[PDB]
Protein backbone atom coordinates (compact mmCIF):
# COMPACT_ATOMS: atom_id res chain seq x y z
CA UNK A 1 0.00 0.00 0.00
CA UNK A 2 0.79 3.72 0.18
CA UNK A 3 0.45 4.02 3.96
CA UNK A 4 2.83 5.94 6.14
CA UNK A 5 3.94 4.57 9.65
CA UNK A 6 4.38 6.44 12.82
CA UNK A 7 8.02 4.38 13.89
CA UNK A 8 6.95 4.95 17.92
CA UNK A 9 3.58 3.70 18.06
CA UNK A 10 3.87 0.39 18.43
CA UNK A 11 6.26 1.09 21.81
CA UNK A 12 3.53 3.92 23.08
CA UNK A 13 0.87 1.36 22.74
CA UNK A 14 2.88 -1.34 24.89
CA UNK A 15 3.73 1.38 27.63
CA UNK A 16 0.03 2.50 27.89
CA UNK A 17 -0.53 -1.44 28.39
CA UNK A 18 1.80 -1.32 30.82
CA UNK A 19 0.23 1.77 32.52
CA UNK A 20 -3.18 -0.43 32.63
CA UNK A 21 -1.36 -3.32 34.31
CA UNK A 22 0.47 -0.81 37.44
CA UNK A 23 -2.77 0.52 37.70
CA UNK A 24 -4.68 -2.96 37.31
CA UNK A 25 -7.29 -1.60 34.45
CA UNK A 26 -9.26 -3.80 32.58
CA UNK A 27 -6.81 -6.83 33.83
CA UNK A 28 -8.44 -9.98 33.15
CA UNK A 29 -7.05 -13.04 34.84
CA UNK A 30 -4.46 -13.48 37.27
CA UNK A 31 -1.22 -16.09 36.95
CA UNK A 32 -0.75 -18.13 40.39
CA UNK A 33 3.00 -19.42 40.73
CA UNK A 34 4.32 -21.12 43.84
CA UNK A 35 1.42 -19.13 46.10
CA UNK A 36 2.71 -15.82 44.20
CA UNK A 37 -0.54 -14.05 42.00
CA UNK A 38 0.70 -11.57 39.04
CA UNK A 39 -2.94 -9.70 37.60
CA UNK A 40 -2.47 -9.46 34.10
CA UNK A 41 -4.14 -9.39 30.29
CA UNK A 42 -4.75 -12.31 28.35
CA UNK A 43 -3.87 -10.32 24.91
CA UNK A 44 -0.36 -9.31 26.09
CA UNK A 45 0.38 -12.77 27.35
CA UNK A 46 -0.71 -14.58 24.63
CA UNK A 47 1.28 -11.80 22.02
CA UNK A 48 4.21 -12.79 24.43
CA UNK A 49 3.85 -16.25 24.96
CA UNK A 50 3.42 -19.51 22.67
CA UNK A 51 2.46 -21.27 26.22
CA UNK A 52 -0.66 -18.36 26.92
CA UNK A 53 -1.25 -18.25 23.58
CA UNK A 54 -2.23 -22.10 23.26
CA UNK A 55 -4.07 -21.81 26.94
CA UNK A 56 -6.42 -18.99 26.03
CA UNK A 57 -7.64 -20.21 22.43
CA UNK A 58 -8.57 -22.82 23.98
CA UNK A 59 -12.51 -23.73 24.40
CA UNK A 60 -12.25 -23.93 27.45
CA UNK A 61 -9.90 -22.25 29.49
CA UNK A 62 -10.08 -19.26 27.31
CA UNK A 63 -12.68 -18.56 30.25
CA UNK A 64 -10.38 -19.14 33.25
CA UNK A 65 -9.87 -16.11 35.14
CA UNK A 66 -7.09 -17.84 36.62
CA UNK A 67 -4.21 -19.96 35.60
CA UNK A 68 -2.06 -21.88 37.98
CA UNK A 69 1.27 -22.52 36.47
CA UNK A 70 3.92 -25.82 37.23
CA UNK A 71 4.81 -25.74 40.98
CA UNK A 72 8.32 -26.05 39.47
CA UNK A 73 7.87 -22.29 37.97
CA UNK A 74 9.96 -19.42 39.91
CA UNK A 75 8.11 -16.65 40.95
CA UNK A 76 10.74 -14.06 40.49
CA UNK A 77 11.54 -15.84 37.02
CA UNK A 78 7.79 -15.36 36.08
CA UNK A 79 7.61 -11.47 37.47
CA UNK A 80 11.06 -10.99 35.42
CA UNK A 81 9.77 -11.91 32.33
CA UNK A 82 5.72 -10.60 32.86
CA UNK A 83 7.97 -7.19 33.16
CA UNK A 84 9.59 -7.64 29.95
CA UNK A 85 6.58 -8.82 28.61
CA UNK A 86 5.12 -5.29 29.09
CA UNK A 87 8.35 -3.40 28.47
CA UNK A 88 10.48 -5.01 25.88
CA UNK A 89 13.31 -5.01 29.13
CA UNK A 90 14.67 -8.01 30.55
CA UNK A 91 16.41 -7.67 33.94
CA UNK A 92 18.94 -10.38 33.21
CA UNK A 93 21.33 -11.18 36.03
CA UNK A 94 24.24 -13.87 37.33
CA UNK A 95 21.95 -14.63 39.89
CA UNK A 96 18.58 -14.97 37.90
CA UNK A 97 20.05 -16.27 34.57
CA UNK A 98 18.97 -20.02 35.30
CA UNK A 99 15.23 -19.01 36.63
CA UNK A 100 14.60 -16.46 33.98
CA UNK A 101 15.98 -18.89 30.97
CA UNK A 102 13.81 -21.90 32.38
CA UNK A 103 10.61 -19.60 32.68
CA UNK A 104 11.15 -18.49 29.07
CA UNK A 105 10.95 -22.10 28.26
CA UNK A 106 8.29 -22.99 29.98
CA UNK A 107 6.41 -20.11 28.66
CA UNK A 108 7.56 -20.59 25.29
CA UNK A 109 9.56 -16.98 24.25
CA UNK A 110 11.90 -17.82 22.05
CA UNK A 111 14.12 -14.63 21.97
CA UNK A 112 14.24 -14.71 25.73
CA UNK A 113 15.56 -18.35 25.51
CA UNK A 114 18.19 -17.08 22.54
CA UNK A 115 19.69 -14.12 24.72
CA UNK A 116 19.90 -16.36 28.03
CA UNK A 117 21.63 -19.01 26.08
CA UNK A 118 24.46 -16.74 24.39
CA UNK A 119 24.64 -15.28 27.97
CA UNK A 120 25.61 -18.55 29.49
CA UNK A 121 27.93 -19.82 27.10
CA UNK A 122 29.64 -16.47 27.28
CA UNK A 123 30.42 -17.31 31.08
CA UNK A 124 31.65 -21.20 30.35
CA UNK B 1 6.18 9.48 10.40
CA UNK B 2 7.91 7.95 7.59
CA UNK B 3 7.49 5.54 4.75
CA UNK B 4 7.72 2.12 5.92
CA UNK C 1 18.79 -0.31 36.05
CA UNK C 2 20.73 -3.04 34.03
CA UNK C 3 18.24 -4.29 31.55
CA UNK C 4 18.93 -5.38 28.45
CA UNK C 5 15.81 -4.78 25.57
CA UNK C 6 14.44 -6.76 22.38
CA UNK C 7 14.39 -3.88 20.07
CA UNK C 8 11.77 -5.78 18.07
CA UNK C 9 9.59 -6.73 20.97
CA UNK C 10 6.95 -4.06 21.30
CA UNK C 11 6.55 -4.46 16.95
CA UNK C 12 6.03 -8.46 17.67
CA UNK C 13 3.69 -7.55 20.17
CA UNK C 14 1.15 -4.94 18.06
CA UNK C 15 1.56 -7.98 15.61
CA UNK C 16 0.23 -10.46 17.28
CA UNK C 17 -2.67 -8.40 18.58
CA UNK C 18 -3.69 -7.67 15.26
CA UNK C 19 -3.37 -11.27 14.16
CA UNK C 20 -5.81 -12.11 17.14
CA UNK C 21 -8.19 -8.87 15.71
CA UNK C 22 -8.07 -10.80 12.32
CA UNK C 23 -9.18 -13.86 13.87
CA UNK C 24 -11.96 -12.57 16.17
CA UNK C 25 -9.67 -14.06 19.27
CA UNK C 26 -10.29 -12.40 22.77
CA UNK C 27 -12.39 -9.03 20.95
CA UNK C 28 -14.36 -8.05 23.99
CA UNK C 29 -16.52 -5.05 22.36
CA UNK C 30 -18.09 -4.01 19.36
CA UNK C 31 -17.47 0.01 17.40
CA UNK C 32 -20.72 0.78 15.89
CA UNK C 33 -20.52 3.48 13.36
CA UNK C 34 -23.32 4.75 11.11
CA UNK C 35 -23.94 1.27 11.58
CA UNK C 36 -21.01 -0.27 10.51
CA UNK C 37 -19.45 -2.86 13.03
CA UNK C 38 -16.07 -2.85 14.54
CA UNK C 39 -14.90 -5.31 17.24
CA UNK C 40 -11.84 -4.92 18.82
CA UNK C 41 -9.95 -5.21 22.51
CA UNK C 42 -11.51 -2.59 24.44
CA UNK C 43 -7.15 -2.54 25.83
CA UNK C 44 -5.73 -1.76 22.71
CA UNK C 45 -8.09 1.20 21.75
CA UNK C 46 -7.76 2.42 25.08
CA UNK C 47 -3.25 2.64 24.47
CA UNK C 48 -4.65 4.22 20.97
CA UNK C 49 -7.18 6.79 22.02
CA UNK C 50 -7.85 9.17 24.40
CA UNK C 51 -11.72 8.57 23.92
CA UNK C 52 -11.70 4.87 24.64
CA UNK C 53 -9.36 5.81 27.61
CA UNK C 54 -12.21 7.80 29.40
CA UNK C 55 -15.01 5.18 28.44
CA UNK C 56 -13.61 1.78 29.56
CA UNK C 57 -12.25 3.68 32.52
CA UNK C 58 -15.97 4.77 33.82
CA UNK C 59 -17.28 2.54 36.11
CA UNK C 60 -20.06 2.00 33.93
CA UNK C 61 -19.59 1.99 30.63
CA UNK C 62 -15.71 -0.30 31.15
CA UNK C 63 -18.91 -2.87 31.25
CA UNK C 64 -20.72 -2.50 27.86
CA UNK C 65 -19.48 -4.87 25.27
CA UNK C 66 -20.97 -2.31 22.23
CA UNK C 67 -20.23 1.63 22.27
CA UNK C 68 -21.78 3.61 19.52
CA UNK C 69 -19.79 6.55 17.92
CA UNK C 70 -21.57 10.06 17.39
CA UNK C 71 -23.79 9.94 13.97
CA UNK C 72 -21.03 12.50 12.13
CA UNK C 73 -18.24 9.27 12.76
CA UNK C 74 -17.55 8.27 9.18
CA UNK C 75 -17.51 4.56 9.17
CA UNK C 76 -14.19 4.31 6.52
CA UNK C 77 -12.23 6.81 8.29
CA UNK C 78 -12.95 4.65 11.92
CA UNK C 79 -11.45 1.87 9.81
CA UNK C 80 -8.42 3.63 8.76
CA UNK C 81 -7.30 4.46 12.08
CA UNK C 82 -9.05 1.17 13.57
CA UNK C 83 -6.13 -0.35 11.58
CA UNK C 84 -3.87 2.33 12.56
CA UNK C 85 -4.34 1.23 15.89
CA UNK C 86 -2.95 -2.27 15.29
CA UNK C 87 -0.22 -1.58 13.04
CA UNK C 88 1.35 1.65 13.19
CA UNK C 89 0.64 2.33 9.40
CA UNK C 90 -1.78 4.97 8.27
CA UNK C 91 -3.70 4.45 4.77
CA UNK C 92 -4.17 8.63 4.58
CA UNK C 93 -4.66 9.67 0.91
CA UNK C 94 -6.57 13.14 -0.16
CA UNK C 95 -9.71 11.35 -0.76
CA UNK C 96 -9.90 10.33 3.27
CA UNK C 97 -7.55 12.93 4.80
CA UNK C 98 -10.52 15.06 6.11
CA UNK C 99 -13.05 12.26 7.64
CA UNK C 100 -9.58 10.66 8.48
CA UNK C 101 -8.46 13.87 10.54
CA UNK C 102 -12.37 14.61 11.57
CA UNK C 103 -12.37 11.13 13.28
CA UNK C 104 -8.45 11.30 15.01
CA UNK C 105 -9.63 14.54 16.55
CA UNK C 106 -12.82 12.95 17.71
CA UNK C 107 -10.93 9.61 18.97
CA UNK C 108 -8.09 12.07 20.17
CA UNK C 109 -5.27 10.22 18.64
CA UNK C 110 -2.79 13.54 18.81
CA UNK C 111 0.11 12.28 16.32
CA UNK C 112 -3.03 11.19 13.99
CA UNK C 113 -4.38 14.82 14.28
CA UNK C 114 -0.49 16.22 13.72
CA UNK C 115 0.53 14.15 10.15
CA UNK C 116 -3.23 14.96 8.53
CA UNK C 117 -2.75 19.09 9.59
CA UNK C 118 0.81 18.93 7.88
CA UNK C 119 -0.31 17.14 4.80
CA UNK C 120 -3.31 19.65 4.89
CA UNK C 121 -1.15 22.82 4.65
CA UNK C 122 1.13 21.45 2.18
CA UNK C 123 -1.18 21.15 -0.21
CA UNK C 124 -2.71 24.86 0.38
CA UNK D 1 19.20 -7.31 22.15
CA UNK D 2 20.59 -3.65 23.21
CA UNK D 3 21.41 -1.77 25.77
CA UNK D 4 18.92 0.69 26.61
O1 LIG E 1 8.26 -17.25 21.38
C1 LIG E 1 7.06 -17.12 21.13
C2 LIG E 1 6.22 -15.88 21.34
C3 LIG E 1 4.87 -16.29 20.82
C4 LIG E 1 3.67 -15.60 20.71
C5 LIG E 1 2.54 -16.26 20.21
N1 LIG E 1 1.43 -15.43 19.92
C6 LIG E 1 0.67 -15.35 18.79
N2 LIG E 1 1.13 -15.96 17.67
C7 LIG E 1 0.37 -15.82 16.58
N3 LIG E 1 -0.78 -15.17 16.46
C8 LIG E 1 -1.21 -14.55 17.56
C9 LIG E 1 -0.51 -14.60 18.76
CL1 LIG E 1 -1.15 -13.81 20.15
C10 LIG E 1 2.66 -17.56 19.72
C11 LIG E 1 3.86 -18.26 19.83
C12 LIG E 1 4.95 -17.61 20.40
N4 LIG E 1 6.26 -18.08 20.61
O1 LIG F 1 -3.51 10.92 21.59
C1 LIG F 1 -3.74 10.20 22.56
C2 LIG F 1 -3.48 8.71 22.65
C3 LIG F 1 -3.89 8.37 24.05
C4 LIG F 1 -3.89 7.18 24.77
C5 LIG F 1 -4.37 7.16 26.08
N1 LIG F 1 -4.12 5.97 26.80
C6 LIG F 1 -3.58 5.80 28.05
N2 LIG F 1 -2.97 6.85 28.62
C7 LIG F 1 -2.42 6.64 29.82
N3 LIG F 1 -2.40 5.50 30.51
C8 LIG F 1 -2.99 4.46 29.92
C9 LIG F 1 -3.58 4.55 28.68
CL1 LIG F 1 -4.36 3.16 27.99
C10 LIG F 1 -4.75 8.35 26.70
C11 LIG F 1 -4.76 9.55 25.99
C12 LIG F 1 -4.34 9.54 24.66
N4 LIG F 1 -4.25 10.60 23.75
CL1 LIG G 1 10.53 -13.56 23.53
CL1 LIG H 1 -1.96 8.85 17.51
Amino acid sequence: DSCIQFTRHASDVLLNLNRLRSRDILTDVVIVVSREQFRAHKTVLMACSGLFYSIFTDQLKCNLSVINLDPEINPEGFCILLDFMYTSRLNLREGNIMAVMATAMYLQMEHVVDTCRKFIKASE
Amino acid sequence: WVIP
